[PDB]
């Protein structure tokens, strides 16, 4: 008269979302990427992004280009422009019909994300 | 660096990405791939964003997408979600 007591009932469940970034690709040299931060300026960089809210695609793209130069510069630079509401800018302009503006927005925000 | 994603994720990376992760325009989708992967590789469970976006399945799918650029980076994006 044995008492067979071996109940296998365990909830085998754990999440697989640990700390892993696994690579970051950023190879670009526009020359002066850091230098413009050395210059600093009174408010060129916050202006660069303020320009992005204009109704002129060409002002957008030229300023976005300047953002991109800085955004691909480093963390020290991205956070300077992010602080001016840069995020708002590229995401709003994503609603533009101009599909090259979309990708450029993504490109610049990917730059800042890579900081 | 690290905590910039914290702001990007709040700004609304997903509203754009959820739509355009299916974009037929290479330049857009290939850019979106890095925009997604670069934020997904964050911390403080930053990777949740991809789950809410449901981009996981897109990635796996895009890995077999004829365009090799997307194909390669589509899997690169999974690397940011996974953890070994």
């Amino acid at each position: 008269g044995e008492l067979p007591q071996m109940t296998q009932q365990l909830n085998s469940d754990d999440m697989q979302e640990q700390l892993s970034a696994t690579r970051k690709f950023s190879q670009i040299l526009s020359d002066g990427n850091e230098q413009i931060q050395a210059v600093i300026d009174a408010g060129a960089l916050p202006a660069l992004v303020q320009l992005l809210s204009s109704p002129n695609e060409q002002i957008l793209q030229e300023a976005l280009w300047a953002l991109s130069n800085i955004a691909s510069g480093g963390n020290e630079q991205i956070q300077a422009v992010i602080d001016a509401g840069a995020l708002p800018a590229l995401v709003q302009l994503l609603s533009s019909p101009n599909e090259q503006i979309l990708q450029e927005a993504l490109w610049a925000l990917s730059n800042i994300a890579s900081g | 660096g690290n905590e910039q994603i914290q702001a990007v994720i709040d700004a609304g990376a997903l509203p754009a990405l959820v739509q355009l992760l299916s974009s037929p325009n290479e330049q857009i989708l290939q850019e979106a791939l890095w925009a997604l992967s670069n934020i997904a590789s964050g911390g403080n469970e930053q990777k949740q964003a991809v789950k809410e976006a449901g981009a996981l399945e897109k990635l796996e799918q895009l890995q077999s997408h004829e365009n090799e650029k997307i194909q390669k980076e589509a899997q690169e994006a999974l690397e940011k979600l996974q953890s070994h």
